[PDB]
């Protein structure tokens, strides 16, 4: 049918997005799907959208929110520059590593309950992970849950007197433990946030596995050298490291011992010059940012 | 989707291979299998991108200057080179399937033998073939391609490539193997090439090269091993150069009429 | 949530006095600095030598310099061109 | 969900111009298909095939299974590109401007 | 040439599960014979010195390259077949040949594992692999993919960086100098060697000859240097050096532990054009981890 | 001079991605134009769901919605809903009558 075809159409494949096309806050990762048109289609203003894109647009990349609007225009910005940030990261050949030494999210590892010993930490995270929840929809998590949990009273009024009667007659320090486990055991079958929207690992920035060496005609590369720019002429206030702009990413640059004298000389125009850096490590934070650490390689 | 081109007299090719060079099994490996292998990988690499609508020759030129598209470049270069090799070693370019033609006597044209003498200091075609066989054995340690090319100055010269090296674009000829040791003369050639690529003003850092291939010989293991075996690649190159289809090779030389 | 305010149908969409950026004259600023330099270090002081030399070159041929002193706004041309498309008016 | 979990997949350009919807002959027993790129849609269609064939019951389980198939294919492609560049430089390939250099100039 | 012979490779017998009889002939016997002849037709010391000596003696010279190309091709090929024992998988000559459909199959190297080192007693090798690669599924994927990526001839090596970048009294204590900091994977192409001590700097050295020769011709011409040729050559030289330095010093060497051959010569006869990944899967199920653990140096516990 | 006004230079945060356009003057102007107090909601008690009338005895919180002279800010400035604006104004007027504000 037409409905089946539509669901699989290329326009359907792009997930709904109404995030501001003009965002002036902190950008840590791509927010909009880049759309590309071939040169032949660009010559005919064809992008596979609802309407022709204005001929003024010469770029072959755009990002959009709405196919059509009440203003009879498409809401789009003729830019595709997050792809070059990803490809420049690939050229730097620095694998993303976990600063906490966690399991690789892209491998199906056999995990155990080592971290499941915090059942009361995360079972209540469902009601306590409400930092930005409505004052009454979050309050609907109190009566709606209370009835659901209160429907298991009979089951826990028999299991507890059949598996741990001593605790019911001695102390509740262990009873509370049997309660946290009970609900989780009766909730793993349930589906509360069964889909987790948190970023998985690198988020797609890099699928490179650590360990490989870079062979070169001049031997194996031991240190990666990448041109960059120093943004500030004074270390980040309260931090012992300056900031550099390397390959579309802002890194923390650590200097060997001293800061080159071009800093004082250039001053606030220090960003006008290009320096050579060495990328020590690259980490991923939970906000979806990349923590790139560099080193200002100076001619010596 | 990039599909494997249909070849003239394909039923004969699948039964008796290419007489005097490859058998039926040898030709199935080089073309019916390897060409399918390359085209499928190219389609997977380029599907969903602008490159899907371009022929392999144009893809390699578009991607020749992009370091991170080398995988696409290698596939496009190999696909183009393989059909350049399979085309000049083919019994007949015309489809005599219903004409049952068994008399294809193709010989070097006068323009080809005139440019050979001019460019090789009077050397004959037979001597040039010996130089081509020698160049392949000493310059291509592993996989690669042997080409007889013509440049913008009307001079025919011999180019060898390592793995999938294009003859059209000198920055990607891959004629020097840097895994081994190089002489100061070879380093000078590389240093001079780097300077030329830096003189270009284009934001894509691309130069103009008008070199064009005339003869292509596949030096990959997919073409000779099964029929000749490890170490007998010089006997394979000799047979290829002696049984070339000169209707195709002559047409590759620009005449100007 | 930010309140959108929708206008009624209008006979026109026009800015009465479109704002324009009038770049400051380079010769006038040179004169304003030299005058200040003389106010602090004194008139004819050797410290203002460069200012005097620059001012003379700026004003040598034209006292206000050779500048493209012409700038107009096009907002009213575009506003009248696009109003019917973007006003969100219901169909006839 | 997929693009919330993998924000950088958005940075991979997508072509919305269709070729011919009627020609798509896809067997979603496997993720790779001749004619279409490997992207988020490959995961979604794989997940639907799993739930349609009843190999998995919960959508989450089918989705996770498809996600790992996607990671494996993405890792093989990230290596083919790195190695191809490395191998070409070892045979004398020269490049005018790299991506990092292009950014510096701009 | 018994100097290039292995006890598990017997003419007329197939390496069960990886190579057939016709596939082991072409792959190893018919191939060593050619390489040996070429090495005996370039240097008369072939049957006198060890292969690794020729590789580290005639290196960095353009006039002896053919002696080192054939010498290092026969060394890599032996080092590759040495760690192979076989598998219980069906013989390659009895299985159907993979066709174009193989290119569409999803690799399952991130979900399952097989023939791990620890399962055979090599517990010190498994700990090292987990420490350097994170896990044995990551190591297997990074090892099979790196070899599969190689287009033509080459080898994928499991190496161990030597923590003796001091260069003082180097190679004088077969234990104090045999210490490994971390393990790595390295790809070599055609007749490339995985050591990196006998070839690092070659381009920098040749670059400095070229600049000096050009600078001396410029002096004959009588030129006033240049605005950015002294700043460009300096940058090219400063990067060439900073990219070859070690953690402490600039003597970074590698100890071969394993080697997988990527050349089509090895796998084209038995597996076909579409069966390189099948070859690499059966190679992983045919690695005797005892031989690899044996080669493993002792950890450098400076920590 | 080796100094530039802060209004003429953009400081790129750490961990963020940037484009070449982020070093231009257009970025400076664009950041000024689209500079709104959108982070207030997370720091605005009255935009959280609390009843502003419960703060009638807490002049410190109420003093965040009046000018320097004590004039209650218009809803156009506070950005509150009609109900919260109505309740907040009542709280302030009651606070003034009790002798606390």
């Amino acid at each position: 049918t037409l409905a089946e075809l539509l669901g699989r159409s290329r326009i359907a494949q792009v997930a709904n997005n109404h995030k501001p096309l003009t965002y002036t806050g902190k950008k840590f990762h791509p927010t909009h799907q880049i759309i590309e048109t071939k040169p032949s289609t660009l010559y005919r203003q064809e992008w596979g959208l609802k309407s022709a894109i204005p001929s003024k647009i010469k770029s072959r990349y755009l990002v959009y929110n709405d196919l059509d609007t009440l203003e009879r225009i498409t809401t789009f910005e003729p830019r595709g520059g997050t792809q070059w940030n990803r490809l420049r990261f690939q050229e730097m050949g620095v694998p993303i590593v976990s600063n906490i030494g966690r399991q690789n999210p892209f491998f199906k590892y056999i995990s155990r309950p080592e971290d499941e010993s915090h059942a009361k930490l995360s079972l209540f995270k469902e009601m306590k992970g409400d930092t930005d929840i409505s004052p009454a929809a979050m309050k609907k998590r109190l009566k709606k849950i209370t009835a659901l949990i209160r429907s298991f009273q009979d089951e826990f009024k028999e299991w507890l007197v059949e598996n741990h009667p001593d605790e019911l007659k001695l102390n509740s320090n262990k009873l509370e433990d049997y309660v946290v486990k009970f609900l989780n055991k009766k909730l793993e079958t349930k589906t509360n946030k069964k889909f987790n929207t948190e970023i998985i690992g690198t988020g797609g920035l890099s699928y490179s596995l650590p360990g490989k060496l870079k062979n070169s005609p001049n031997g194996v590369i031991q240190r990666t050298v990448v041109p960059g720019r120093i943004l500030n002429v004074v270390k980040e206030n309260n931090d012992n490291k300056w900031l550099a702009a390397i390959g579309g990413f802002v890194a923390d640059v650590v200097f060997f011992q001293s800061p080159p004298s071009s800093f004082n000389s250039m001053g606030d125009f220090i960003r006008m010059k290009t320096f050579l850096f060495e990328i020590l490590e690259a980490s991923m934070e939970k906000n979806g940012s990349v923590s790139m650490h560099a080193r200002l390689l100076e001619p010596q | 989707i990039h599909v494997v081109p249909k070849l003239p007299n394909s039923k004969a090719l699948l039964q008796n291979g290419v007489p005097n060079i490859l058998s039926s099994s040898g030709f199935k490996t080089v073309w019916f299998d390897y060409q399918r292998y390359l085209c499928d990988k190219l389609t997977l690499a380029t599907a969903g991108q602008s490159l899907e609508s371009y022929y392999p020759f144009h893809i390699l030129l578009k991607t020749a200057g992009n370091p991170l598209q080398s995988n696409i470049f290698n596939l496009a270069s190999s696909i183009h080179n393989n059909h350049l090799f399979v085309e000049n070693i083919l019994p007949s370019a015309v489809e005599h399937g219903t004409n049952s033609n068994a008399v294809v006597k193709t010989e070097p044209s006068r323009l080809f033998l005139s440019k050979i003498k001019d460019s090789f200091n009077g050397s004959d075609w037979e001597v040039v073939k010996e130089e081509m066989i020698y160049r392949a054995e000493n310059e291509v340690l592993g996989q690669g391609w042997l080409f007889l090319v013509e440049n913008n100055e009307k001079k025919l010269f011999i180019l060898t490539s390592n793995n999938n090296g294009t003859p059209y674009y000198f920055p990607r000829n891959q004629s020097f193997d840097l895994n081994s040791a190089i002489s100061i003369d070879e380093f000078a050639t590389l240093k001079q090439m780097k300077e030329l690529i830096g003189k270009s003003t284009k934001l894509n850092g691309k130069v103009q090269d008008w070199t064009m291939p005339i003869i292509c010989v596949n030096l990959w293991d997919h073409a000779y091993l099964h029929d000749y075996g490890v170490g007998n690649r010089s006997k394979y190159v000799k047979n290829v150069l002696d049984n070339l289809n000169w209707s195709v090779v002559n047409n590759r030389i620009f005449s100007g009429i | 949530k930010p309140p959108v305010y929708r206008l009624p149908p209008l006979p026109r969409l026009k800015v009465k006095k479109p704002i324009i950026r009038q770049e400051a004259n380079k010769c006038l600023v040179l004169m304003s600095n030299l005058l200040q330099c003389w106010s602090s270090y004194g008139h004819m002081s050797p410290k203002c030598a460069g200012l005097v030399t620059e001012l003379k070159s700026c004003t040598s041929e034209s006292a206000l310099g050779k500048r493209n002193n012409v700038q107009k706004s096009n907002i009213n041309y575009h506003a009248a061109r696009l109003y019917d498309r973007i006003n969100g008016k219901p169909h006839d | 969900l997929f693009y919330k979990q993998h924000p950088w997949e958005l940075s991979r350009p997508k072509i919305l111009v269709e070729n011919e919807i009627g020609d798509e002959n896809y067997d979603w027993s496997h993720m790779l298909q001749i004619g279409r790129p490997l992207d988020g849609e490959s995961v979604i269609q794989r997940t639907m095939y799993l739930i349609k064939t009843k190999q998995y019951g919960d959508m989450v389980e089918a989705y996770d299974h498809a996600r790992y198939e996607f990671y494996a294919l993405r890792m093989q492609e990230e290596t083919e590109q790195q190695v191809a560049l490395e191998e070409a430089e070892m045979f004398g390939s020269l490049f005018g401007v790299s991506a990092i250099e292009h950014g510096i100039q701009k | 040439s018994t100097r290039y012979a292995l006890e598990h490779l017997k003419e007329g017998a197939p390496l069960k599960g990886l190579f057939s009889i016709e596939g082991l002939q072409k792959a190893w016997f018919d191939r060593v014979k050619y390489l040996d002849a070429k090495l005996n037709d370039c240097t008369n010391e072939a049957q006198q010195k060890p292969l690794e000596t020729l590789i580290h003696e005639n290196s960095k010279s353009a006039s002896k390259k053919h002696i080192v190309n054939y010498a290092s091709s026969l060394y890599n090929l032996k080092f590759s077949m040495s760690s192979l024992q076989g598998c219980i998988r069906t013989p390659p000559e009895e299985c159907p040949r993979l066709g174009p459909e193989a290119l569409l199959q999803t690799p399952d190297f991130n979900r399952t594992i097989s023939n791990e080192p620890l399962t055979t007693g090599n517990e010190r090798l498994q700990a090292a692999l987990i420490s350097s690669f994170g896990s044995l599924m990551e190591f297997r994927t990074l090892l099979i993919n790196s070899n599969l990526a190689i287009s033509g001839d080459g080898f994928t090596w499991l190496v161990a960086r030597r923590q003796l970048d001091k260069r003082a009294m180097r190679n004088d204590m077969p234990n104090r100098d045999i210490e490994y900091d971390k393990l790595f994977i390295l790809n070599t192409y055609n007749a490339g060697t995985p050591f990196n001590f006998s070839t690092s700097g070659v381009m920098n050295e040749l670059n400095n000859q070229y600049t000096n020769m050009e600078k001396q011709r410029a002096k004959e011409a009588g030129n006033l240097e240049d605005s950015e040729m002294t700043a460009k050559q300096a940058k090219t030289k400063f990067i060439y050096e900073t990219q070859q330095k070690g953690f402490s010093g600039k003597e970074v060497s590698y100890i071969p532990l394993l080697a997988i051959d990527a050349s089509p010569k090895t796998w084209l006869t038995d597996y076909g054009v579409f069966g390189k990944r099948e070859y690499l899967e059966r190679v992983w199920d045919s690695i005797e981890w005892k031989i690899v653990e044996s080669r493993l140096p002792q950890r450098t516990k400076i920590q | 001079t080796k100094k530039i006004d802060q209004s003429l230079s953009k400081k790129l945060p750490k961990g963020t991605i940037y484009d070449p356009f982020d070093f231009s003057m257009g970025r400076i102007h664009l950041d000024r134009k689209y500079q709104a107090n959108k982070n207030s909601n997370r720091n605005d008690i009255m935009k959280s769901g609390a009843n502003p009338l419960e703060f009638y005895a807490r002049p410190r919180i109420l003093s965040r919605y009046v000018t320097s002279t004590g004039r209650i800010q218009h809803r156009d400035i506070t950005g509150l809903s009609a109900k919260n604006q109505r309740r907040l104004s009542k709280a302030i007027r009651r606070c003034q009558a009790i002798g606390l504000m």
